[PDB]
């Protein structure tokens, strides 16, 4: 959460719950073109098809691009962009590790940006 | 949460597959016997995105098997405690809620869910509800919750959640 | 503990373990039930192949809710108020829908309180007219109560400080974003409101006319662009999204499309790649592995349970849609359309016709198909539970055979383990037992001989053989001619196997070996079927471990417990239970929990209080005072609660309620009380002395009710006290005999079935045995020792079968591998 609890995940880039969805269905179309998949893969594919707010390679790529410009924690880069808060205060209430870091006007601006990409 | 990490595994390949498609057999066995396994140090693994390289394969002395060390970039789901996640509740009980954060099974106690919520049995989606039915948590509701306890059982991971905070309700 | 409270209070026991507490009604609600219940049950046709009664449901709910009569006490002793139409099972159906009606009001009462607190918030400041209160009052189904609730949550769901007068955890739909950007007006300035489109649909013509706005959509779109929404095409998308969603959560729109899915909805199935291989002829998914344009009304009894069962494992992917594969969108796009050929009308009709289709494709087609799937599945789950109830009905609708001493032959496969048998008393307890351990064929003649020597000592009135293999078919003759030197019956052992593994029997029979404990129950089953089932199937795991259907694991378990426990409570009260027998014999202790009024608690309590007295039931009045049990529960229990009269009112051993004892004496006084105790007991001396009609208008005057066919009972009760109406014990036809031994059924005696087989010996054509043990004759027309050998297993399809000869003819020919 606020501190990273284990020691290995830091040098491991985090994926959005829509980028996961697009590359998992890429694995799907890879599979039926040529064994059958696990319950964990299919159940995760369903779960990330529920909460997939972006549907186009350009849109996910753009959201990645903006969040790379905005200089924030790599854990928080996806924990907002696949959660999509509306108010800055809800982003602060859900994330105890982003309070005291950012000013609220540009917060609402970039939240409007990620909502604009949808 | 949904990480894209690099981790390593070892393939004990049997001498039947020492033909032209040896490396393909190494890849196929990696995809087979790691995908879906829940290593509690590294959470669940969803799908192996790619393989960096297949190492040098040492013949095990006296056993015939070749132990190929493979390193691979794979999707991983990890439940760090004290996290807000997008559950999908599936089974309601007197003790609380049993929900499914994806691959993962999670449990929420009756005193880790708010006191104004009380168990209403006998409704055909038996659900916890307020006194005047403000919002109801029946089967298949996208509740958000704070996972606060995480237990590893070497088969799956069972997380323990709570709704004692702001913004922890149905969506 | 509550186990004291159930024992303490004077309600019927199952009224108290009902999840909703039972409460009385006020004759208006009790009318609001019986017209709803007669609508939602008993009249609406199922979507699968499976008037004056409202007064009877009105009456029945009077006994249950107000006067607290349980279903046994209503279906036998108040038949005038319910019969002809309401059978004993329909009284069980009505009591289950009172449970569903109560949940509907309990949720509506909680939902009226929620809307009025919103009007308490809104009038303190869209329009919550009384129509929003009206449809909430006019809710008839729980499905409609969800359309209203979702409709209310769409608009006024974003109103939290109604509770202020732990925040909300805001929504995830894009609607909240667009309405934050104030695109409501551009949604409003579409040519109609969602509600008036709903009036178009249910009337199927343009009753409300679209209010065209004299502008271009794009030039109106410039007013609403923002930082949140640049690009005035994106405020077209942001507007058509609201129009679709406001159409979606509009109940008048959602109801009418629901009733289209009831009638015109098609089931198309395709298999997965994993289902293109695992599906074969033996798999249950053969009959529907591919389907196109199957209307859901063309579904048959449990077809849809299996389809969603195959979809659950991953074999099939299916969809339910209204259009064929003249679409229904084409039907209803006219209802939101201006025929005026002006250009600005055309883009407004363009935007209108592409907002209405997003409502269909994105919102309604998803939610209505899922809802229809759950409703079809709930039909198919109900058919199985009805089928699992008809089978328990048949196993209990068999009369005890003609105190009966019965010996029961039980065998397993007879190699390294012997055949056992156990004798039983005339009242159910064990008497003696024996072993029958069947060259050494000549030693079987020694075992045949000792059967007569034992039955000459104690005399069975019938011997019963546990059909466990096909080996039973000849064992029948063995003991049959032992007798030729008293009958023989082939009695199945499916609960006897359970009786073995039951820990309850091991308390009864510790030293007795397994097949001996099985051998007890068949002599107990033929002694009386009901008494054994109540004993062995006295726990949840026990009763479900029997097999009533293949699919019975896939229906709602606790529902299946109720529809099986109601069949016990049906039969036990019809039969009646003799109490003072059950204090002595523990084998009959499990019967009394199925009497109305009693149950798991008062049943154990009544027998224990008698053990405090260590006395015998002589009269039903002994129960009310000397067993101090309340007159409300006494009015349920005593009408079915036998007392042996040869142990004192003789009417205590009859199907005559204690309260109607006096009218029973006037049936005997006018046969000319204490002198009349035995008068019609000893003969039904003449049945025409009793003027049954003339008593009825006298019963209209005093007694205060139409007791017309109550008299017809008491007249027939004096004739024969507890005449058992169970069908007399027949012997199995060869169909049952074929099905008992082979452990499989005419849906697995499929003619065309590729089966495993075993050739064991040839004595003309090739003769083979199945693993079931039947004889499989390979026809000479399909026949050579070299072509088919001896000792092996070969894939074989059946062209001809029977049930009496155990012939299971094979082919071995690869030209039979199609059709």
């Amino acid at each position: 959460s606020q501190l990273i609890f284990p020691k290995e995940f830091e040098t491991a880039e985090t994926l959005l719950n829509s980028e996961v969805h697009m590359l998992l269905e890429h694995r799907k179309q890879q599979n039926e073109s040529a064994q059958e998949l696990s319950e964990v893969f299919m159940k995760t594919l369903n779960y990330t098809a529920r909460f997939s707010r972006f549907k186009n390679r350009e849109t996910i790529a753009s959201v990645r691009s903006l969040l790379l410009q905005k200089k924030l924690h790599k854990f928080e880069l996806a924990c907002l962009a696949n959660l999509c808060p509306e108010t800055a205060e809800e982003s602060k209430a859900l994330i105890p590790s982003l309070e005291g870091r950012f000013e609220d006007e540009e917060l609402q601006q970039i939240l409007d940006d990620i909502q604009t990409k949808r | 949460m949904f990480y894209h990490i690099s981790l390593e595994h070892e393939i004990l390949l049997h001498p039947r597959y020492f033909g032209p498609n040896l490396l393909n057999t190494v890849k196929q066995k990696l995809f087979t016997e790691v995908e879906g396994t829940c290593t509690g140090k590294y959470g669940f693994v969803i799908a192996v995105t790619t393989i960096d390289n297949i190492g040098a394969g040492v013949i095990q002395p006296g056993r015939g098997f070749v132990l190929y060390p493979v390193k691979y970039k794979a999707i991983v789901f990890r439940p760090f405690k004290g996290e807000v996640v997008d559950a999908v509740v599936t089974q309601v009980n007197k003790v609380g809620l049993f929900t499914e954060i994806g691959p993962m099974s999670c449990f929420i106690s009756r005193h880790s869910i708010p006191s104004e919520m009380e168990f209403d049995p006998n409704s055909n989606p038996p659900c916890y509800k307020t006194m005047d039915e403000d919002i109801v948590i029946q089967q298949d509701d996208e509740i958000r919750l704070k996972i606060v306890g995480t237990r590893v059982d070497k088969n799956d991971i069972f997380a323990i959640g709570s709704l004692m905070d702001d913004y922890l309700g149905l969506v | 503990d509550q186990d004291n409270e159930i024992r303490a209070t004077d309600l019927p026991e199952r009224f108290q373990l009902r999840s909703i507490p039972v409460k009385g009604a006020e004759d208006d609600e009790l009318e609001e039930e019986a017209d709803w219940i007669y609508r939602n049950a008993f009249a609406t046709p199922t979507i699968s192949l499976q008037p004056s009664t409202i007064q009877k449901i009105k009456e029945a709910l009077g006994f249950m809710r107000n006067q607290h009569f349980e279903v046994p006490f209503i279906a036998f002793y108040r038949k005038e108020y319910v019969e002809p139409e309401l059978h004993i099972n329909d009284l069980w159906r009505v009591w289950q829908w009172d449970e569903k009606w109560t949940q509907l009001r309990i949720r509506k009462e909680n939902l009226t309180r929620l809307f009025e607190k919103m009007q308490a918030y809104q009038y303190e400041q869209r329009a919550l007219d009384t129509t929003d209160m009206e449809r909430l009052k006019d809710v008839q189904s729980m499905d409609e109560l969800k359309d209203v609730y979702n409709h209310f949550l769409l608009y006024y769901g974003r109103d939290i400080p109604k509770m202020q007068n732990l925040k909300q955890a805001s929504r995830r739909d894009m609607y909240t974003i667009c309405q934050s950007a104030g695109l409501d007006g551009l949604a409003k300035k579409f040519g109609l409101t969602p509600e008036q489109f709903g009036e178009n649909l249910r009337d199927s013509y343009q009753r409300h006319e679209t209010e065209q706005f004299p502008a271009e959509p794009l030039e109106l779109a410039k007013d609403y662009v923002c930082s949140q929404f640049p690009t005035p095409e994106a405020v077209l998308e942001g507007a058509r999204y609201m129009v679709a969603l406001q159409i979606a959560r509009e109940p008048l729109v959602r109801q009418v499309l629901r009733q289209t899915f009831q009638e015109r909805a098609k089931l198309n199935i395709t298999p997965t790649k994993k289902g293109r291989k695992d599906v074969d002829e033996a798999h249950y998914a053969y009959s529907f592995k591919y389907l196109k344009n199957k209307p859901v009304k063309e579904l048959r009894d449990d077809q849809f349970l299996k389809i969603c069962l195959a979809e659950d494992e991953g074999l099939l992917t299916t969809d339910i849609s209204i259009d064929l594969k003249q679409t229904y969108f084409e039907e209803i796009k006219q209802f939101y359309y201006r025929d005026e050929f002006s250009h600005q009308v055309q883009e407004w009709n363009r935007q209108r016709t592409m907002a209405i289709e997003r409502a269909l494709q994105q919102f309604l087609y998803v939610q209505m198909a899922k809802e229809l799937k759950n409703k079809l599945l709930a039909e198919a789950k109900e058919y199985v539970i009805k089928a699992c109830s008809r089978k328990l009905y048949n196993w209990l609708r068999v009369a005890p055979y003609r105190g009966i001493r019965v010996l029961g032959i039980a065998f397993s496969s007879a190699r390294d383990h012997p055949v056992f048998c156990a004798l039983v008393n005339g009242e159910g307890e064990v008497t003696d037992f024996l072993r029958l351990p069947h060259e050494e064929r000549e030693k079987k003649a020694q075992d045949i001989e000792t059967l007569k020597k034992f039955l000459l000592n104690k005399k069975p009135h019938v011997v019963t053989v546990a059909g466990e293999n096909r080996d039973a078919q000849m064992l029948i003759e063995d003991v049959k001619r032992i007798v030729h030197e008293i009958g023989v019956e082939l009695v199945d052992n499916e609960l006897a196997i359970l009786y073995m593994n039951s820990k309850k029997s091991e308390a009864e029979f510790r030293d007795y070996p397994p097949v001996l404990r099985q051998a007890v129950s068949l002599a107990r089953r033929i002694q009386d079927p009901l008494i054994e089932f109540a004993q062995v199937c006295s726990s949840d795991e026990d009763i479900l471990c029997l097999k009533f259907h293949p699919l019975q694991e896939h229906v709602v378990k606790e529902e299946l417990l109720n529809a099986l426990y109601c069949e016990f409570i049906n039969r036990v009260n019809e039969v009646g239970v003799d109490v003072n027998r059950a204090i002595a014999h523990p084998y009959s202790q499990a019967l009394i929990q199925y009497v109305c009024g009693l149950g798991p608690r008062k049943g154990t309590h009544l027998l224990k209080i008698l053990k405090q007295n260590n006395t015998r039931l002589e009269s039903r009045t002994q129960l009310v005072t000397m067993c101090h049990m309340g007159p409300k529960v006494f009015m349920n229990c005593a009408g079915f609660l036998k007392i042996d009269t040869a142990s004192i009112e003789v009417l205590d051993g009859s199907r005559v309620h204690p309260e109607t004892y006096e009218w029973a004496r006037k049936m005997a006084v006018d046969a000319l009380p204490a002198g009349a105790l035995e008068e019609i007991l000893e003969n039904p001396e003449r049945l025409k002395d009793l003027d049954l009609d003339a008593f009825a208008e006298e019963l209209e005057r005093q007694g205060y009710g139409d007791k017309h066919i109550t008299l017809y009972d008491i007249r027939a009760e004096l004739s024969c006290r507890y005449k058992d109406l169970r069908t007399a014990y027949r012997s199995p036809n060869t169909e049952e005999i074929f099905n008992m031994l082979t452990k499989e059924t005419p849906e697995t005696f499929y003619i065309g079935k590729l089966i495993i087989c075993n050739v064991t010996g040839i004595a003309i054509g090739v003769k083979t045995r199945l693993d079931n043990g039947v004889t499989g004759f390979i026809p000479t027309k399909f026949l050579p020792e070299e072509r088919v050998k001896v000792g092996m297993t070969v894939h074989c399809r059946i062209m001809k079968i029977d049930i009496e000869k155990f012939s299971a003819d094979l082919t071995c020919r690869t030209s039979d591998l199609m059709d």
